[PDB]
RNA sequence: GGCCAUGGAAGUCGGAAUCCGCUAAGGAGUGUGUAACAACUCACCGGCCGAAUGAACUAGCCCUGAAAAUGGAUGGCGCUCA
């Protein structure tokens, strides 16, 4: 369903993409674009679990 | 509402001498003189200085106030006609039949002669207004240059040429043939 | 009512970055694309902050606040036309190496 | 041709109420017969009183305070049209309060076909400040150093025939 | 055949128009009302349809 | 070159979608253009001038709505700050 603690890898293997703020913004770019498909993103659809850590849910301030 | 007073300011460049007497405007510039009668409008004129003229309407209603900036624009067009000239460029638009355009002179009059328009055997003739110069562009293929001091005559001759080439009994979205005004500018480039 | 709040956030973050670093010079651009601007801030993650906005808001929002941070005053008549801001503190050479690097021209 | 009247009246005293409250209205009427008539028209729109159960106490003309001082008046109106009932506010230039109301009656007759019977005057106020003037058709006469000519003068002749060419200078 | 540069010039006069829905008038594309008195200067306009 | 449809559709054929990231600026796009991109134009934000501007509604006169048969009737002439 992913992350599978690897959605950061999809962001750091696509490290040359979003010219964001500090790495974690790149993780949000895949968040927005993978919402368009629509599968098992932790149960529902994105633009929801995105907006959790977009405001602040668990913890991804990865360095 | 009968606005108590409405004003517009003409601007006269350095080499131009506007001359107004009893609503008959005579504008003189390096390129010549143009005259226009405005006796059909109720306006008054004040010479502010040699480079500016105030144009005033007193106690005018909505339409009579509306007629003030048009007076301003006409005199400004006269000024730029006698200080810069006018130039309209026309492009010949045809899909199949080439338009054969000549500048002929019959009975002492200049004419624009259009032949083979949409294959017709008819010969179209458009009278060239006085003060208007026609030229077939050498630098451009299928281009006619209409030039002169008076914007009204130049644009009306250009419109005559465009209008005589209207398409009948066809889908004019498909049959786009004709002679169309492509550029409206001045003789002196700016 | 939403415009005056984005205006307030604009002044809030205008003054948040004013005291965090310091002095700034002339910074004018023109015919600069959206992709053109993303390149400078891509290599300037942390050593600089690319402040942006417009002109008329910036001039007055500081001119009236010349009480908590006066000093400028006569420094405002410099703001003309298409001008941005790069908020940092380095040296007259150390920033022009990392900023002037990308240029796009035309015939 | 109108005058401004102060009309004061009251309910007839009863043994229950021997001094009912006195109510005053400022009435713009051509004469004192209509001033007391209009008074009862408005009291019955507001107070449980009638002409049969009431009494007119005083009718007095209110003259202009400065009849040779040029003023701008704002008039608040409530008039009836063919379809509904409307509130309106308009402004007039005149030297007397009465003369502004006379212009008002002519003005709503011409642009809204509102007859005298269709109009209620809510309030007439003299506008002290130039910032109090909201309407542009009277604000244009408050500009500094106002000058304007009167072009195209038509002279009224006593005779049918004139031996010289007509002119319109002035 | 007409070159695309000339086809836009011709289309400016033949195609880029609005049409009155009641009396069939060729109006400027930006027009909000019809200029003809016969229809009452109606605001019921629609773009001139294109070939397809 | 978003996903799926599609011979192809990359914003501008068609369906779930309508998000994110930088922004001050930008829609999974308002158009023209391509077999398709490209291309330009917009949506909004900039620089410029600098004092006003937009929308909805109400009701006066006028206009559209408003087609019949002998030629013709605000009584006629005629009248347009009447
Ligand atoms: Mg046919
Ligand atoms: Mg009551
Ligand atoms: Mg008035
Ligand atoms: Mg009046
Ligand atoms: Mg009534
Ligand atoms: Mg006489
Ligand atoms: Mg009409
Ligand atoms: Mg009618
Ligand atoms: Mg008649
Ligand atoms: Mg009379
Ligand atoms: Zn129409």
């Amino acid at each position: 369903n992913i992350p599978l603690d690897e959605i950061f890898e999809i962001a750091r293997k696509m490290q040359h993409k979003s010219f964001g703020k500090n790495l974690a913004s790149v993780s949000k770019e895949i968040l927005g674009t993978a919402q368009s498909v629509g599968c098992r993103v932790d149960g529902k659809n994105p633009h929801d679990i995105i907006d959790a850590i977009n405001a602040g849910e668990i913890d991804v301030p990865e360095n | 509402m009968k606005y108590i007073q409405t004003d517009q300011i003409l601007d006269i460049p350095e080499g131009v001498t506007v001359d107004i007497k009893a609503r008959v405007v005579k504008v003189t510039g390096p390129r010549g003189e143009l005259t226009k009668d405005l006796k059909h409008i109720d306006v008054t004129f004040n010479k502010i200085n040699n480079r500016a003229i105030k144009i005033t309407v007193h106690n005018g209603d909505r339409k009579h106030v509306a007629a003030l900036r048009t007076v301003k624009s006409l005199i400004a067009n006269l000024i730029t006609g006698v200080t810069k000239g006018y130039k309209y460029k026309m492009r010949f638009v045809y899909a199949h039949f080439p338009i054969n355009v000549n500048i002929i002179k019959k009975d002492g009059q200049d004419y624009v002669e259009i032949r083979n328009f949409l294959g017709e055997k008819r010969v179209r003739e458009v009278k060239i207004h006085e003060g208007v110069t026609m030229e077939i562009s050498s630098t451009q293929k299928d281009e006619l240059i209409v030039s002169g001091n008076s914007l009204e005559a130049v644009s009306q001759n250009a419109a005559d040429i465009q209008q005589i080439c209207r398409v009948r009994n066809k889908d004019i979205r498909k049959f786009l043939d004709g002679i169309y005004v492509s550029e409206r500018g001045t003789i002196v480039e700016e | 009512g939403g415009a005056r709040e984005k205006k307030v956030q604009y002044f809030s973050k205008l003054r948040e970055l004013l005291e965090e670093y310091k002095s700034i010079f002339v910074v004018g651009v023109d015919n600069v694309s959206s992709q053109q601007m993303h390149e400078i801030r891509k290599a300037l993650r942390g050593d600089a902050v690319v402040l942006m906005g417009k002109n008329t808001m910036v001039r007055r929002a500081i001119r009236g606040f010349l009480s908590e941070l006066p000093e400028f005053e006569k420094l405002l008549p410099f703001i003309k036309g298409n001008v941005g801001f790069i908020f940092t503190n380095g040296d007259l050479k150390s920033i022009r190496d990392i900023v002037v690097s990308n240029v796009v021209a035309a015939p | 041709r109108l005058n401004e009247y102060q009309v004061i009246g009251r309910n007839l005293p009863t043994e229950s109420v021997p001094e009912p409250k006195l109510f005053r209205m400022r009435i713009f009427a051509p004469n004192t017969v209509v001033a007391k008539s209009r008074y009862w028209y408005f009291l019955q729109k507001l107070h449980k009183v009638k002409k049969a159960s009431g009494e007119i106490v005083s009718v007095n003309i209110i003259s202009e305070a400065k009849p040779t001082k040029v003023k701008t008046f704002g008039i608040w109106l409530r008039y009836e049209s063919r379809s509904g009932i409307h509130n309106m506010y308009k402004e007039y230039r005149d030297v007397t309060r009465v003369g502004a109301v006379e212009t008002m009656y002519q003005d709503l007759a011409a642009r809204h076909r509102a007859r005298f019977r269709s109009i209620h005057i809510l309030k007439v106020v003299e506008l002290e400040k130039t910032d109090d003037v909201k309407r542009q058709y009277v604000k244009q006469f408050l500009t500094k150093d106002l000058k304007f000519p009167l072009p195209h003068r038509v002279q009224k002749s006593k005779k049918l025939f004139q031996a010289t060419a007509p002119t319109t200078f002035y | 055949m007409i070159e695309p540069s000339l086809k836009a010039l011709a289309s400016k006069y033949n195609c880029e128009k609005s049409i009155c829905r009641k009396c069939y008038a060729r109006l400027p594309p930006r027009a909000t009302n019809c200029r003809k008195r016969k229809c009452g200067h109606t605001n019921q306009l629609r773009p001139k349809k294109k070939l397809k």
